[PDB]
């Protein structure tokens, strides 16, 4: 969900 | 590595280049808030800040420098407090209401809809006040945002690196208050004030995480 | 106001005399031992809260907020501050040194062991002095509950105070203006981190309850 | 009714003043478009476009003088128009472009990700071009998405009739502003009224497409 | 191009010169009418019109300068929207009713024959009631018909622009004319254009029932 | 009965509003005509006058007092004598050609891209020189055009009504040449050379229908 | 020019001088009877047209013409006129008397027959006379094939002649002036029916050849 | 066809 | 033949 | 559904 | 088929 | 308790 570790590393490469 | 040779008036042009849009809420205007509305249109919008801040972290000086690993441990410590000064920022010139969006404006009693939500809106409101009192400025208010970015996951040689850049945005606040015409007492007390207030805004994303993860 | 008169020096020296002693582990699980500990640890803090300049002035009410906000961020900084020394542990007390791996002990502390590890590796990075660390201590005391306005303007103007005590040492260290802004910076966004620390504790403590 | 006493300065305040906000839009900017995301992007977009597109209506000179029922008509008939004419809008400075939204910037090769789509996208491409090539104000502008609004859909003169009047008065006092000659000022109302039909196409081809792919 | 120096009253004079023949319908009249018979007959005399639009168009200013590719295009997207403005306009006189040829007059009740048609039939009769309460003149019809063909579907300004310019500039011309004041001639000239959104519309719908039922 | 009662003028009016539309043709006009696609224009056009030659019937005062037998009697025996009047009199200011309709005038020519045509359009076109030379008038032409369908079958106490009906458009020429100016004698002599006329319809008639007959 | 001077008693006259005699039937089906005296008829015809007023003034070409188109119109009201005494017969001959039924001997004919007494029916309801008889024959041989210019314009001169004949024998029968032109409309009508079983009857002609 | 007798009678009633 | 185009003419000449 | 009469109808009155 | 392009160029050219 | 509000209440004054 928004805000989790894996999303913030899928958002951010 | 341009964020150690920006000056400080390049680093708050940076800063103040690098917000993100202001967003607006959607809802039905016609129909009252309950305790699941109200509180899926904070997370609706939370949801979407965090989107449009990932953004803003990659226009931070310094911050795209560090490793993938690195800017996801500080953007998952940090992002609560991020969009909590965000919201107080917002709210500074709105005594007693808290200004999520232009189009959703909550005071404290509203705050009951949901179950031990007005106890965070108190705090928040009781720093909104402070920034207003303090008389804080939006260049000030960049700044300390980025430097809860770059601080509050920084323990948990590029460490030594963000230290450098986290420097440098202390020498960008006293220039700001230099220029500013504060006395160097002023400048120093100001400074401590300023800080003082992350510790707070820290606390206030303590207390939401425990209230996202309770319910 | 008898505090908002005192010179640095004054300050230093009454912040200083206030120190509670360091406690031994005693007997009555390691929850157990290190509450034991804290609760006697709060009946020193008690004392030296009163011994703060500027504390007293304030009521009753307004002193009882302050102190529960901020004991465990005060019990915390303390542990930080004597475990400096003591690289990759705790000291507790003297005669109670944890390494990380004994954190595991109590399921959720090891979370909370690491930090404070962390904090005490950044104060041996800043090399911070005692004086700076009982500044530090009685800042903590005065801003952790104040948001929440006489007497919170009074409490202010205290906090001043010490920021401008915490220059004054900083400035006869030779440190130059700016590494003294850096400096002030450095060690106050410390106090975050010990927030941080103390959020997480209270919540394992309240849970067990 | 106080939106008939307006004077062309206040309605051009006045539809300023209504203007909703611009919206963003949010994605994974590290993940390519399908047909599907593609077209859930914009159906997103659009869907919260609308809820502002009530806010600004009711700003509207004359709007909330209608009964629920008339206010309801017109805005079901209208809606795709006047999203539609504000992509155009936003598009002039971006020549083969659709500015969706600030961060949704798409060309022509990108709308052929969604089968049917490309035929739209360069009718409205050509629009945006017209408007671009016409030097279009955004005082005109707002003038003509009222427009679009109040004659939506299909005793002299109701009180829609007079409303619209009221805005070709100001549309034509914008044009003398500007200096143009009175000849000028027909020709350029005319041009401008009849782009309206070709929103009005762009629309009904745009309905079409959703109700077919629903 | 001849066409751009024409004088507002040799556009008029060109215009009505070139309106095609008024088409008559041939029925049974002792056969009551059938969904199969009267769409047939709606057909047949569609068809019919359609071979007579094109010797009007061929006589319609600036037509007959465009390449034979433009022309046909124009042409292809125009072609309803101008047999339904032609209905419109001889329907003035008989409300309630679509006057198709001098002897085929169907009112409204008529429409439900066939599936479908009564909404276009309805839209139909509005706008034909609306260019009676404006008091339509046959000078200004012949302009917007060709207004229509020339606007059809969707460096500064191509033929058909300027073209488009000098018919604007004949319809003001006719409203100055008949003693309209200034005010009132941008007025009418935008109401008659507004129109034409609503015939675009009319069109699109029609094109719509006849390709599912073809 | 009405018919009867009318005045000479009455009579007039009524067969001048009587007439049918002029009728329009329709085809491909950057196609040259072939046997076929001309035949097939002409029978198109003949097959639409048809249709309303039967509303102008009606509208002839008398046809309508008559017995549905006696109306398709009259009209089935008439109808191609008066559609060749029709064209003869819509020629009559075009020298050498037929003005089958405003869109489609053709010459003796053309006539030949119809095997055995030439010679039917070579009478039809004597006849229209005729009708100019004398100078037929439209009020003329239409006394003409329905003396032929109350009379083309009338042999083959209602037919003493027709032959009333006759008399009173036999009346109604003479009043138009009275008031024309033209003496006694030029009045019997252009009677009689106008209903000569009706002897070569009938023989470009049954012409005519000779011709559709054999293909 | 012998024929445009003279008066309309003169033209009577002369109309009944030319006439020719009655032929009886003779023998060489009753296809070949009516053959015959077709064929007999036809050369009293040519004498006949020579001595109709104007007729030898005009060309070669131009007799032939109007001879070829008129003949059978002329037989056929010869045959109408003998058969007005006879209701229900054409008498074709003095001793050749058939009535309709008798007409279905030749495939076709019967068409023919009914419209020859039809014809001779309104002749007698007409009461036509012979005088008024010879002026329509003479008319039929000059306009039949008329249309198809001094030649011509001559022949319309002799037309008018005949027209102005008629006129003459109806006022001095005592017939109104409206009587006159209702008569003249009436007989001239005639024509018309005469026409129409002339293409009749060359039709079948030519078909059974 | 159209002229023939039915066709008249047809569309006479 | 009787009737004929060249009968008429050699008839009537 | 956004846009249909009825959501226009709610989000109106 | 009327109205169609093929048509409307066929009637055009 | 040690650390509650009132336990901090006694100890302070
Ligand atoms: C105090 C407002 C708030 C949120 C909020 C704060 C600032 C802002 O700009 C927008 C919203 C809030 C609400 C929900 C939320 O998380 C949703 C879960 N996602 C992250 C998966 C985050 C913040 C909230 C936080 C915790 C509990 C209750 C309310
Ligand atoms: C970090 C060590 C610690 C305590 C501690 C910190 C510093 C110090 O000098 C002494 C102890 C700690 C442990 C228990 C505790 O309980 C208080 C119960 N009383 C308040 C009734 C307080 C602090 C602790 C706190 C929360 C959860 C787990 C462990
Ligand atoms: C032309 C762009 C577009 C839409 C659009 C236009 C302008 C704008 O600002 C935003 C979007 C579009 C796409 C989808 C859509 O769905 C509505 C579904 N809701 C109403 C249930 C509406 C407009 C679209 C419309 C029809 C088919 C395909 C694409
Ligand atoms: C609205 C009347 C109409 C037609 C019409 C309009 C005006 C006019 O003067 C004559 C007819 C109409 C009907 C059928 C039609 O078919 C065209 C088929 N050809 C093009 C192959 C065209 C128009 C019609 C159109 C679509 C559906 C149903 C009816
Ligand atoms: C002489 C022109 C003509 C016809 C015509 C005359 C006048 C007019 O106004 C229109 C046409 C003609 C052609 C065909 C036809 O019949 C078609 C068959 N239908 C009746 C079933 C009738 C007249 C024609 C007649 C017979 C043979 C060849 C051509
Ligand atoms: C109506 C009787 C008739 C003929 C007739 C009429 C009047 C009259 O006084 C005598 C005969 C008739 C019959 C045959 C005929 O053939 C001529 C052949 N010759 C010309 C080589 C001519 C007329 C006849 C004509 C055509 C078909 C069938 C019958
Ligand atoms: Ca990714
Ligand atoms: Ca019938
Ligand atoms: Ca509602
Ligand atoms: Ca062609």
């Amino acid at each position: 969900s928004p805000g989790s570790r894996e999303w913030f590393k899928d958002m951010l490469s | 590595s341009l964020a150690l040779s920006l000056t400080a008036d390049q680093m708050v042009s940076a800063l103040l280049d690098a917000e993100p849009p202001i967003l607006y809420s959607e809802y039905d205007p016609t129909r009252p808030f309950s305790e699941a509305s109200m509180m899926g249109l904070l997370t609706n919008l939370a949801d979407r800040e965090l989107v449009h801040m990932i953004n803003w972290a990659k226009r931070v000086p310094g911050f795209v420098d560090l490793t993938l690993h690195d800017q996801v441990h500080l953007l998952e410590c940090a992002w609560l407090e991020i969009l909590m000064i965000g919201l107080v920022w917002r709210s500074m010139e709105h005594p007693g209401k808290l200004l999520f969006a232009p189009n959703l404006l909550l005071d404290r009693n509203q705050g009951k809809c949901v179950e031990g939500m007005v106890e965070i809106f108190d705090m928040l409101l009781a720093t909104s006040s402070r920034f207003r009192m303090m008389n804080l400025q939006g260049e000030e208010f960049v700044c300390l945002k980025s430097i809860i970015l770059l601080n509050s996951g920084v323990y948990t040689e590029e460490k030594d690196h963000i230290h450098r850049v986290l420097d440098k945005i202390t020498d960008t606040l006293i220039h700001l208050m230099a220029k500013a015409g504060l006395t160097l007492q002023q400048q120093h007390q100001r400074l401590a004030q300023l800080l003082l207030i992350l510790s707070h805004i820290r606390h206030m994303s303590n207390k939401g995480m425990e209230h996202l993860y309770s319910m």
